[PDB]
């Protein structure tokens, strides 16, 4: 339960056309669209009263459009896209005036789809001179070259989700930052102790959600099709 | 928006003492505040609201509205390490909710037995690629980003063992280069005197 909110995420080609959808609390009179960027709090774009759509912003410009036939679910359509509408889109709905956030959909607007790229993942082996001068043992993850910048790393052992002695990048990093589609990278970190690492039967996955292409999008390279899929890579436990 | 004013930060407070997040209001009509609390990959979530002046106790927040001098604030007691977010000041205006531009609060890990130490790390795959590793050090150490677009290298982040009750810091660096070695990885960044360089 709880606001919801699809797709997750959306690359599209500028100057296409796009349309996300809320799904709010079914209890909520009122409906609103929000656009938010990194570092900046949600800015308001409109909001709906059933399904009268009561206010607009100047963020609302003419290519936005937003309706809630059934005063219920809402879509929002932006068309001919820009690269300035790249954003996070926040529904929410609420009983008065405490507001309640969906998930989000996520907007890349990229100039081709050709600079979609999946991440390349490696896990690098705890140092010897960290295992005997602290006995334990820190795995590192390194996702790279991926574009856009929404990948999900998590950590695997033994087939299974851990959290805890993990660390994350909370952002991913661009690698080539004076590039508008520069592809970006991620670092995590796992620290067990030295004898869990040591124990050859443990196994270590780090894993990269990526989001990408759609099945209906039109693919032109040779190079495979960089779909959303899980790219990761592995590591065993050795005996010193 | 011109009606909702908070600075960015980051804040950086200890572990265990109190956070002190405030805010102003352009407009002495708007009477009903919210403080919002947003994860870093999540979306914002309400913790707060207060709709006359005065104080607010909810468990460790504290959210206090003083319309005279047109701000509000939140004090987070005794700050954990779940509470490293952005949060986000806002203000009822009519029917809609109006956000600042959120302020980013890191809780500084309390490092018993600070130990830094740069390792470096190889690939479990093709062992010619490595990985340089700045871990253990106090929480008051500034990693400095790659002004070398050939150098990558990631801010502090804190992990915890939890079942050992070890939290740790540390920050990665790794370079398009493979003759690059870690003692001249983090010189870009003020480091403890005694770092640990093995050979």
């Amino acid at each position: 339960t709880g606001v919801s909110q699809n797709p997750r995420h959306k690359i599209t080609k500028r100057g296409q056309n796009v349309t996300f959808r809320c799904d709010p609390i079914s209890e909520h009179n009122r409906l609103y669209w929000y656009r938010q960027t990194l570092g900046q709090g949600p800015e308001f774009l409109t909001y709906f009263q059933n399904e009268a759509q009561l206010e607009k912003s100047r963020l609302l410009s003419d290519r936005f459009s937003a309706e809630r036939p059934k005063g219920s679910f809402s879509t929002l359509e932006i068309q001919r896209t820009e690269q300035g509408d790249s954003a996070m889109y926040l529904c929410a709905s609420s009983p008065d005036i405490e507001q309640y956030f969906g998930p989000g959909t996520r907007l890349t607007v990229t100039e081709d789809l050709k600079n979609v790229f999946p991440p390349e993942v490696a896990v690098f082996e705890p140092s010897e001179a960290e295992i005997s001068h602290t006995q334990k043992a820190t795995l590192v993850c390194l996702a790279t070259g991926f574009y856009p910048d929404h990948v999900e790393l998590s950590w695997w052992v033994n087939g299974k989700e851990v959290h805890s002695g993990v660390c994350t990048d909370p952002q991913p990093l661009k690698e080539q930052p004076a590039l508008n589609d520069s592809r970006y990278a991620l670092s995590s970190r796992l620290r067990v102790s030295a004898t869990f690492w040591q124990n050859p039967r443990n196994h270590f996955r780090c894993q990269v959600q990526f989001y990408g292409l759609s099945e209906n999008d039109e693919w032109t390279q040779d190079r495979a099709k960089p779909v959303t899929q899980i790219v990761s890579a592995e590591a065993w436990g050795r005996a010193d | 928006q011109k009606e909702v004013e908070q600075n960015s930060g980051p804040l950086s407070v200890p572990e265990g003492a109190i956070a002190s997040l405030n805010c102003t209001y352009s407009d002495r009509g708007s009477q009903s505040f919210f403080w919002y609390r947003q994860y870093s990959g999540k979306s914002p979530e309400l913790i707060m609201f207060i709709y006359s002046n005065g104080d607010k106790e909810d468990g460790r927040f504290t959210a206090q509205l003083n319309k005279a001098s047109q701000y509000v604030s939140l004090l987070i007691r005794d700050s954990q390490p779940s509470d490293s977010a952005t949060y986000l000041c806002a203000v009822n205006r009519d029917d809609k909710i109006i956000f600042g531009k959120g302020t980013r609060l890191h809780i500084l890990p309390n490092i018993q037995n600070p130990d830094p130490a740069v390792y470096q790390l190889r690939d479990s795959k093709s062992s010619d690629k490595s990985v340089c590793l700045f871990t253990d050090f106090d929480s008051q150490t500034n990693v400095s980003q790659s002004k070398d677009s050939d150098v990558y290298i990631t801010d502090k982040c804190v992990l915890d063992m939890r079942s050992m009750d070890f939290k740790s810091n540390s920050a990665v660096a790794w370079s398009n280069k493979s003759d690059f070695a870690c003692a001249n990885a983090f010189n870009n960044s003020i480091i403890p005197e005694d770092t640990f360089f093995p050979s």
